[PDB]
């Protein structure tokens, strides 16, 4: 559930969840929202793009 | 030149463009195939927010892409 993220994506909303390169979102659930993933990460939990992150398990 | 475009519903909705073409542009062929308000378009590549002020060629946008469409303030 655990993915990582390699790229720089910045949180642009309050929802959002910043997202950079070797960060690992804690348990990753793919979203109603195409591309959109929520998951905590900095212990925020927001959502972000699914072209940033990629699952690893 | 075509390029591929992330609808937070679930749509891949692929328009036409040109490198020389701006991203205000970008938003009206949009807005005149999915019927979607620019100032309601958030364009997102490579974890930066595209200048409606800026081309492609700008952040160096190339064919087969992906960008990615979000809403502002997204509750869903």
């Amino acid at each position: 559930v655990d993915y990582i993220v390699e790229y720089d994506y910045d949180a642009v909303h309050d929802d959002e969840l910043t997202i950079r390169v070797g960060e690992i979102i804690r348990n990753v659930k793919k979203l109603q929202e195409e591309g959109w993933l929520e998951g905590e990460l900095n212990g925020r939990r927001g959502m972000f793009p699914d072209n940033f992150v990629k699952e690893i398990k | 030149m075509q390029i591929f475009v992330k609808t937070l519903t679930g749509k891949t909705i692929t328009l036409e463009v040109e490198p020389s073409d701006t991203i205000e542009n970008v938003k009206a062929k949009i807005q005149d195939k999915e019927g979607i308000p620019p100032d309601q378009q958030r364009l997102i590549f490579a974890g930066k927010q595209l200048e409606d002020g800026r081309t492609l060629s700008d952040y160096n946008i190339q064919k087969e892409s992906t960008l990615h469409l979000v809403l502002r303030l997204r509750g869903g």
